[PDB]
């Protein structure tokens, strides 16, 4: 049974409410406590500097060479706020609404609120940390509008907002290093949670440069390990990024809340050959001024320039004449998938179809094309060498994010007590679709503004210490980890990581990608066991364990991944409905929309581990809205 | 295209490296030379070799821990790119590339290319940030900074922490990621607070690290994927002489963990 | 008849209600509206400056020679805010009242 | 600054002779009847500042005019155009429509028939008998 | 250059009664153009240093000042206003008593601008 603990009463005071009957732990008592912090991105950083300032004792962990090259610094867009700074009608309510909208009305409705109440202490705290945000000529901020949204309500600092954001994190988490509140682990990676009495009460790690594998014990453990969108191989995340913690809580006891809520990006650099993992991907605008097109003959040797237009198949003009050229991010992407799986060899390996600026370019003026995307065709010209003014640009729809992960209360806590999860790590309060720019704000603000108090309130109804780590539970799970990696170095088969990694991201795209239906996901719900067999049997990790192997690493997110993976398809099979990103073929209006079934699936569905990867529990947290009624 | 490749080969921190060859018979002009690196060591684990072991996450420029010396130019040929953001179609058919890892003292070497660069973070925990606290912060439109300013600021800022100023500096002096920050944060009235503290420690703290000095070459500025501009190092050398006339002191440097 | 379109609940909340109640257009589709604002007043410059800034296409009109010379230039009173930075009482509930009362209760209260 | 402004306006120093005073019409809190939308009953057409009815009731405070305008302009009519505008589309409507040139036509009618009058009155006379 | 709801509170940045003072001499020009009829180069500068001495007394127009000065004394080189002999003139007829303490901070704006290598903008066509 999930208890959500979300406040009763008006929406606007429920987080306020929340906070004073939260518990509180004294000054004086937070050095007594120990908190682990695995992760250091945007949640990660902003959680562990917070939590080093109150004064607790802090242990972060990353697999990067710094806390700073995690992922979300690649993050392109802006952060929104509900702060009206453009007087055009947006506020909380707005924002929250928004965000409940926008996630197809399948988050829970306080968080939401909570995170568009929260977020205007998130920029008034980026500022205050010298993110340099865009101003304008007269000194103060200035907005830009994001997909999704009639308002203009982003803050941006050029084209790489989220690396300065998270840039102003790690610089408070290096604030706090140096005052000695937390103590940083980069290259470290957890490989395992340890639950003693019911709670998490430590880590086991392993350096990724000496191969020593560490049990650490806290208080409590935050994981904010991002998200796990690498389970699909071609995705537009960083390399490193993986599901490993939160499967490893997963398998400990922690509940999975909707791991098939996947979203995608449409507009990503397509793969020049098997060899490439990670899609660029581009802002949706770049599709605003072009459009999309495959020559009509397959066999086409032409270069796409010198294609007559009689002679190009301009799918979705023909295809959705209503919304044309601007169809939605899902309906378009599907249909390039579809036409890319049809055979037509535009790209390298055909993955990929045109998206064309030839007539806008003409219609427009070629000056305000560069104006609009510039930095967008001279990086579309370094990835791929043409240039995207007179040759048509490939782009090929890539996995991007997922609002899935660990289910989380109001308090952030999974179903191990003494468990946070934070940013993407956990299903949280983006729903079906995640809104752009919502991400960066759900990380600041489970970091800065939630997890101090919810953390606190678990702390201050437990004793510090009591657990170290000559435990049993410690010694079992360093055990069983020593067991897996040595077991992946045993193997010694004739296929790399990269292979089997490569085979379940194209059964996984394929099947539960963009397009599901039941047969699709029943076939690959049973070559996942297949796959995760050949993997343990014919998987080749070269190297030893106590040096800097990075197969090694590849090795344990990849079977990771292949458990995930089953529990993905198994999730989106469940679910006989389509909502924002998760979309069944059997269940859309004439027009190709998400068709939702609110009277039998309006709940979250958290998955329990019950030893079986085929059979796990189903718990379903119903959903109730009160003030953004489902329609 | 035929490409090879002499690619520094070190066991550990200790053991002493050399360059072994590699001979790639069919690389794509598209591939990257970080996917020419992963084709290569698909094929050394194919043939029962140590596949070479490079930092990577983001493959897109914007990380920073991509950090190769390509044929003697930090981040390959191409400038204002990363290692990632370098592609095969910068070499001609039948090249010779050499890969390095970053040359430093203050930057170890841990494996065949890969470099510990946490004296950077030790450099930005000694004073590269602004000593803000959560929930202390007021109105996001309190303090009006000109977009010259931020824009200067947003310049600076950009900057991924990748060590290749280091690594093509000829002293091995980190003094473009240094000024960098102490620009960013100096032309912010936030940032004024600690200005003229925060360049000195951070000035120091490059010292304890064992960077080099700065000769006013400026390979750093040549080899920057982001253009960081030699006015950030003015801006510091600006901060370090105006906190001299005002007395400032170093605080104690930064020691490992 | 007419149909004066006040918002519903407290009076304190109406207008922000109103303002979630009411539709926007997205800061795209603004270059495709043109709004005429004939004058340059106070009233006239201030929806023209704001309308411009949001991104419409605005046509501003005044029969003097400059913008600048409308009558509210020739206004000496100050400006009456319900700020109390005075510490006297005041508030946007007192100011409410008292040009509610002071327009001898001839005036809708919402506005 | 009243007592030299009324000195150069009469020529007479206040401070030893009596200033003279007389009443004038100041304000007209009457106007264009609007809604809550600052909307007239012509749809699309709002009307803001002293030239709609709105708010000051039959009496405006001192110091409010200013505020009135100010906030019609700054802060009203953004959203309630907004609002007007999001429920219509763009254009559509052209100045070579009939009404304009309908317009257009009973303006130039009236500006011929002002001018060619050529009475023995001067347009301030009978503005001054109508005040 | 500020937008209409970005505005901070109203006493967020505190302006001395002084610069207040100052920027309220210089603020108070009708705009008329009688520094220009008598001026006998029919030069602007008075209108144009008025301005500037209003904006740049207040820290909101510290942001664009010295971009300011440089394209407003451009526009009146643009519009075909003459050159500032430092008669005065302008200061003898002008309604408000606007001083040419105006136009020496105009200049010292206009110089101030030249050291940070400050260039105007596009100038401002008629419509
Ligand atoms: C190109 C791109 C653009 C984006 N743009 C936007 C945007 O405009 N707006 C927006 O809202 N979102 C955007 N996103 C998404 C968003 O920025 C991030 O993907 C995500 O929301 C932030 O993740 P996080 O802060 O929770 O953790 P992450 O940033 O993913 O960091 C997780 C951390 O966990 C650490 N870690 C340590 N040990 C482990 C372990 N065992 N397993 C896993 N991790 C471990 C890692 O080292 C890392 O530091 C974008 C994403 C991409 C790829
Ligand atoms: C002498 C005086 C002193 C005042 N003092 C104060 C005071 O201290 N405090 C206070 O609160 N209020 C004061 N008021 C009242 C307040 O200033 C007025 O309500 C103010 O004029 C309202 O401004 P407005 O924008 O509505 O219109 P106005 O300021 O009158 O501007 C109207 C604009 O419309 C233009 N226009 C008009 N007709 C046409 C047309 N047919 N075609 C094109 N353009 C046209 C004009 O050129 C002008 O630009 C005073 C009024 C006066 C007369
Ligand atoms: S200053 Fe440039 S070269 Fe040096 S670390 Fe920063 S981005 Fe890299
Ligand atoms: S004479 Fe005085 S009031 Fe008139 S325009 Fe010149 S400076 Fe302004
Ligand atoms: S090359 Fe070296 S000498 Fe200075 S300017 Fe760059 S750090
Ligand atoms: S009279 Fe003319 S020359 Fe200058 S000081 Fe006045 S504008
Ligand atoms: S891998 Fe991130 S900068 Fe190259």
């Amino acid at each position: 049974v999930l208890d959500s603990k979300v406040p009763t009463g008006p929406i606007e005071q429920r987080w306020d409410k929340h906070r004073f009957e939260m518990k509180l732990v004294n000054p004086a008592n937070r050095r007594k406590y120990t908190i682990i912090v695995v992760g250091s991105g945007l949640a990660g950083a902003s959680a562990a500097a917070t939590l080093g300032e109150a004064g607790y004792n802090v242990l972060c962990f990353c697999y990067q060479d710094s806390p700073r090259r995690a992922h979300s610094i690649a993050a392109q867009g802006g952060i929104n706020a509900a702060k009206n700074y453009r007087n055009d009608g947006d506020s909380i309510y707005r924002l929250f609404y928004d965000t409940v909208k926008g996630g197809d009305f399948r988050a829970r409705e306080s968080n939401v609120y909570r995170l568009a109440q929260v977020s205007v202490n998130i920029i008034d705290q980026c500022v205050a940390q010298g993110v340099p945000f865009a101003r304008e000529y007269g000194g103060l901020l200035d907005n830009r509008s994001f997909g999704g949204a009639q308002v203009a309500r982003t803050f941006y600092a050029r084209g790489q907002t989220g690396q300065q954001l998270l840039l102003g994190a790690y610089q408070a988490l290096s604030r706090q290093i140096a005052a000695g509140t937390v103590k940083m682990f980069p290259r470290t990676e957890m490989l395992d949670l340890v639950v003693v009495d019911g709670r998490a009460r430590g880590i086991i790690t392993r350096d990724m440069v000496t191969g020593k594998i560490t049990r650490y014990a806290a208080d409590a453990v935050v994981l904010a390990t991002g998200g796990y969108g690498n389970v699909f191989y071609l995705s537009t995340n960083a390399k490193g990024c993986n599901a490993t913690a939160i499967w490893r809580a997963h398998r400990r006891g922690a509940f999975f809340g909707n791991p098939c809520f996947t979203q995608i990006h449409p507009t990503c650099i397509p793969v020049s050959g098997e060899y490439q993992s990670k899609l660029t991907l581009m802002s949706e605008s770049l599709r605003n001024d072009g459009r999309i097109w495959v020559p009509k003959k397959k066999g086409d040797t032409r270069r796409p320039q010198d294609i007559p237009e009689s002679e190009r198949d301009y799918y979705l003009e023909e295809r959705y004449p209503s919304f044309g050229n601007l169809v939605p991010r899902d309906i378009a992407s599907r249909a390039a998938k579809q036409v890319c799986d049809e055979g037509r060899g535009v790209g390298p390996g055909g993955l990929g179809v045109y998206l064309d600026f030839a007539d806008a370019i003409k219609r427009l003026g070629r000056q305000k094309i560069a104006e609009r995307y510039g930095n967008l065709f001279d990086m579309y010209k370094q990835i791929t060498g043409e240039d995207p003014y007179e040759t048509p640009m490939r782009i090929y729809p890539a996995v991007h994010y997922t609002m899935g992960g660990l289910w989380v209360d109001y308090n952030l806590q999974s179903t191990i007590p003494g468990l946070f999860v934070i940013g993407e790590a956990n299903f949280s309060d983006h729903g079906a679709n995640r809104l752009g720019a919502s991400a960066l704000m759900q990380g600041l603000a489970d970091g800065y503004f939630i997890l101090p108090y919810t953390i606190a309130n678990f702390l201050a109804q437990v004793k510090p210490g009591g657990v170290s780590i000559d435990r049993p539970e410690f010694a079992e799970a360093e055990a069983e980890i020593n067991q897996r990696i040595q077991r992946l170095l045993s193997i010694r088969g004739k296929r790399t990581v990269d292979s089997f990694h490569r085979e379940l991201g194209k059964l996984m795209w394929d099947k539960c990608g963009m397009a599901r239906n039941a047969a699709g996901l029943r076939e690959a719900l049973q070559r996942i066991p297949e796959i995760r067999a050949e993997f343990w049997e014919n998987v080749n990790v070269p190297g030893e364990a106590n040096d800097l192997n990075q197969a090694l690493e590849k090795a344990g997110r990849v079977a990771d991944f292949l458990e995930l993976a089953e529990l993905m398809c198994l999730d989106a099979l469940h679910r006989e409905e389509s909502c924002g990103g998760h979309f069944r073929e059997e269940y859309q209006t004439p027009d190709g929309e998400a068709l939702r079934n609110d009277e039998q699936f309006s709940y979250v569905a958290a998955w329990e581990f019950t030893g079986d990867l085929a059979k796990p529990r189903l718990h379903k947290e119903p959903l109730v809205f009160e003030y953004v009624k489902p329609t | 295209m035929k490409i090879t490749l002499k690619i520094w080969r070190q066991k550990n921190r200790n053991t002493p490296g050399e360059f072994k060859t590699y001979v790639m018979d069919n690389v794509n002009p598209d591939m990257s030379f970080l996917e020419m690196l992963d084709v290569l060591n698909e094929d050394l684990m194919s043939r029962g070799e140590e596949p070479v072991a490079f930092d990577h996450d983001c493959r897109e420029g914007i990380c920073g821990m991509c950090s190769l010396m390509i044929n003697g130019v930090a981040h390959g040929p191409k400038n204002a790119i990363t290692t990632c953001q370098l592609h095969m179609r910068s070499f001609k058919d039948g090249d010779t590339i050499t890969v390095e890892p970053w040359r430093a003292s203050a930057f170890p070497i841990l494996k065949d290319l890969v470099v510990d660069r946490s004296a950077f973070d030790r450099i930005i925990q000694a004073g590269g940030y602004i000593s803000v606290s959560t929930g202390s912060a007021p109105d996001a439109n309190t303090i009006p900074v000109s977009k010259v300013a931020a824009d200067r600021a947003m310049d600076a800022a950009a900057c991924i922490g990748c060590g290749a100023c280091v690594a093509a500096c000829p002293n091995g002096s980190a003094m473009l990621f240094t000024a960098a920050k102490v620009t960013h944060l100096a032309l912010l009235p936030q940032g004024q607070p600690e200005r003229y503290q925060r360049v000195v420690n951070m000035v120091a703290q490059a010292d304890f690290e064992g960077f080099g000095n700065c000769t006013n070459i400026g390979e750093c500025a040549a080899v920057c994927p982001k253009e960081i501009s030699l006015e950030t190092i003015a801006q510091l050398n600006r901060d370090l002489v105006m906190a001299a006339l005002r007395g400032i002191e170093p605080n104690t440097p930064i020691v490992p963990a």
